[PDB]
RNA sequence: CAGUCGCGUAAGCGGGGCAUAGGAUCACAAGAUACAAAAAGGAAAGAUCUUGGAUUUUUGGAAAAGCUACGCUAGGGAUAACAGGCUAAUUUGCGCAAGAGUGUACAAAAUGAGUGCGCGGUUUGGCACCUCGGCUUGACUAAUCCUCAUGGAUGCAGAAACUAUGUAGGGUACGACUGUUCGUCGAUUAAAAAGUUACAUGAGCUGGGUUAAAUACGUCGUGAGACAGUAUGGUU
RNA sequence: CGAAAAUUUAACGGAUCUAAAUAAUAUACCGAAACCUUGUCCAUAUGUAACAUUAGUAAUAAUAUUAAUGUUAUUUGAUGGGGUAGCAGAACGUUGAGUGAAUCUUAGAUUUUUUUUUUAUAACUAAAUAUAGAUGAUAACUCAAGUGAGAAUGGU
RNA sequence: AUUUUAUCGGUGAGUAUGUAGACUCGGAAUGACAAAGAUGAAUCUUGAAUAAUCAGACAUAGAAUGAUAAGGUUGUAUGUCAAAAGGGAAACAGCCCAGAACAAGAGUUAAGGUUCCAAAAUUAUUAUUAAGUGAAAUAAAGAAAGUUUUUAUA
RNA sequence: AGACAACACUGACUAGGAUAGCUGGUUUUCUGCGAAACCUAUAAUAGUAGGCAAUUUAAGUAACAUCUUAGUAGGUACAGA
RNA sequence: AUAAGCAGCUCAAGCAAUAAGAAAGCGAGAGCGUACCUUUUGCAUAAUGGGUCACCAAGUUAAUUUUAGAUGCGAGCGAAU
């Protein structure tokens, strides 16, 4: 098993001494948590801080990835829609809606390779003189 | 001497409780270290000698607890509250007969 | 390690003493070394090694007496005198406990050896946080001199006084001597008690004391001068 | 009870409390710039991608890449954060100078103010007032200093 | 000349009593030295370059000194202040917590507290006190039909 | 009378030429690290030097700190006569 | 004009734009906070210095001797011809 070790007080006024203990199990801070295998060499590393650590026994050691995330609050939002937007390295990202599920970013050199409406696009759009909606829809 | 440090007597109530609390709290750092070592079939000289010659709060008297031995006060007898960082060292045991 | 001496059968021991208490450089002096030699040959004066002579005793090593009150400058309050602060040995400040003893008798009416346990912050002191008296006008304390109430008193007949408990409203004066607070004395008085407050109060007064320059006396000093001395005078 | 001191109750901080006192216990809660969480700033590392500049190396008549520097993002969900004497690094500002026979200015350069915005000892936006075409102002990089003052009973 | 002592000094004996800076037969903890292993926040050494500082103060323990006085003087051990803000100690350099890069949060805690001033219990249990004793700086010896409990006892 | 010698006299005024281990002052921001008030020597004790040692950043580390296990030095508290 | 503020900071009612739009500023009330510098073991200190504001006012230059970084040449370097 391993020893988990949390510095609960501190040694500011006590010895020189005092603050070696505590710097070779690891603990710079308060409530800092650390863990070492059940050994006599660790034992006795506690036996001279018991009054400033807590320790407990646990089955396996936890990393220092898994030991924050017992910490991480749930984030509370998922984003479920994004406008579009331009990612400097990649490129323009078009808008994607992630209820309905898409995000495709286009790069290119010309407007449009972007995706995007340009200049021609709207004239093209105002040449369809023809264009009407149904007489059902109106 | 003219510079004043009020430093009562005695204890209060609430200073009373924390003690017996940092007193439980570190008999059960002790003893997570004692079981832990048994269940390897390991011990250390440390803690060999801390169960031999130091009782546990629930073995303690009161005036343990909250007073310590001092030669030069009338009954040999002082607030344990007077120690230098008396919430962050141990101190149970005070020569026989005080 | 080299050199070469002693003792020992030998192994071996010997670079003073059972151990722990003797200062250099410089200069000077005596020996060795063969280094350099201000044109050159020599030398002088130097260099290296060994050695010697030191209350260099302020002993990491100057050849060294005082006064200043006629004093000056830079600094310190990093060290004093007054006051404040801390302390309470001491006190011309008090209390309580115990009771040898005195009291013709009888401990505790009065009296109280040598002591113990304390309070208080008046005296003389310690530390080093910190570099006078009088007059006028108060305020405050109560451990009380008078005035008011009162317990005890073989030792409270009365009177007066003694002791003690309450109590600080008011009072506690005048003069001679002394610079005096203090103290001594005269004569009255119901009584002529104390203390704290920067030993209350000098941007309210006084300046006699202390008290810089002047001067004399005594004492001390070779002397200039000095003195917890004395004397006259001295911008408040 | 012993237990008395001098401005005023006078070392419960005060009000007040018969517990809101004292002793032996139990639980909850409060509680710091400590800690955690979410973001930000700064310092110092690790790789990666992209943007810009400069300088090279190749390609191009029918653009790619190398290095240095600056910068943003990102990986290890990186590490670190009081400070006197003192040591060190990186910058800003002031005055003059080079590029400068340069750039800009009545379509308003400059105006000791006000205002707005930007991680900002600084600059910028706008407003108001006046009116200059250079003896005006000025970015960037660099060079040199009579270069930065609430403290000297400082000086005018 | 002579003997005798529950008188003084001296000698011998005692596994008798006390006494301790220069007594230690016995004898800790702590601290110190080095070895291996493990852990850790590079905290170590050396090279090159190159400072400040040289009345310290207080607390705790234990001593010398003083008077078993001093916010006194002087060593030792530890820490803080000095050069450290913040919370607690009414106010506070040195004590108890805790080391301030900037914000947000009825967030989690330390010392410390929770009737009101003032954030949090007028929260629970068992006893004592009647004196505002006391409640965040213990005045002593001592006295006494104050009260409670216990242990003996009529 | 250390009195007077033109503001000054225990030695004037003026011009030229000083020092001061003492006191005071020493001017913008950001960032990193961070002491000492001890020892030795000194004509020293308000000073100074050399150490301990703060800083800069390179070269090393069998570095340094702490614990564990085994080992060692030394006579305090205590206890004893 | 009922109050005991180093005159700032935290919380903040209200007043404030003749008009669509637009709130700078002043601030009742509550709380926190004893100037600055110097010098010191330690200062709100009743220790030092300053009436306010503006300007002047202090590690510079030379020679010499070093170190780091950068860079030229390289068993030669530099200078001068
Ligand atoms: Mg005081
Ligand atoms: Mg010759
Ligand atoms: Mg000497
Ligand atoms: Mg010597
Ligand atoms: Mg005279
Ligand atoms: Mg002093
Ligand atoms: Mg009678
Ligand atoms: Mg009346
Ligand atoms: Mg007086
Ligand atoms: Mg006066
Ligand atoms: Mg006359
Ligand atoms: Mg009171
Ligand atoms: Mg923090
Ligand atoms: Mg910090
Ligand atoms: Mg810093
Ligand atoms: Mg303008
Ligand atoms: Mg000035
Ligand atoms: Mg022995
Ligand atoms: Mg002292
Ligand atoms: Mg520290
Ligand atoms: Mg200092
Ligand atoms: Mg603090
Ligand atoms: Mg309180
Ligand atoms: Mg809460
Ligand atoms: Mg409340
Ligand atoms: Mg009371
Ligand atoms: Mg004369
Ligand atoms: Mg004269
Ligand atoms: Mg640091
Ligand atoms: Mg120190
Ligand atoms: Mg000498
Ligand atoms: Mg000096
Ligand atoms: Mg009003
Ligand atoms: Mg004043
Ligand atoms: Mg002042
Ligand atoms: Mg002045
Ligand atoms: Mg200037
Ligand atoms: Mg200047």
């Amino acid at each position: 098993s391993f020893f988990r070790i949390t510095l609960h007080r501190s040694a500011i006024g006590l010895p020189k001494r005092t603050h070696g203990v505590l710097a070779a199990l690891g603990l710079r801070r308060r409530n800092q948590t650390v863990f070492h295998p059940v050994e006599p060499q660790f034992a006795g590393m506690l036996m001279k801080v018991k009054e400033l650590v807590r320790v407990e026994e646990v089955p396996h050691r936890l990393t220092k990835r898994e030991l924050k995330d017992e910490r991480k609050p749930d984030a509370g939002f998922v984003v479920e829609k994004q406008v579009r937007r331009f990612i400097p390295g990649v490129g323009v990202q078009d808008e994607v809606d992630f209820s309905k599920v898409g995000a495709v970013v286009r790069d290119g050199k010309r407007a449009g390779d972007l995706g995007v409406r340009t200049r021609s696009d709207w004239e093209v759009i105002g040449k369809m003189k023809s264009v009407l909606p149904k007489v059902k829809a109106l | 001497g003219g510079l004043l440090w009020k430093i009562p007597w005695r204890m209060s109530k609430f200073q009373k409780l924390r003690q017996r609390r940092r007193l439980r709290a570190v008999d059960n750092v002790v003893a997570t270290i004692e079981n832990a070592l048994a269940k390897k079939g390991e011990t250390v000289k440390a803690v060999e000698r801390w169960r031999a010659e130091m009782p546990t709060e629930a073995e303690m008297l009161p005036k343990d607890k909250y007073t310590i031995f001092d030669r030069k006060e009338k009954r040999y007898r002082k607030g344990i509250h007077k120690l230098p960082k008396w919430t962050r060292v141990s101190q149970r045991v005070n020569p026989p007969g005080y």
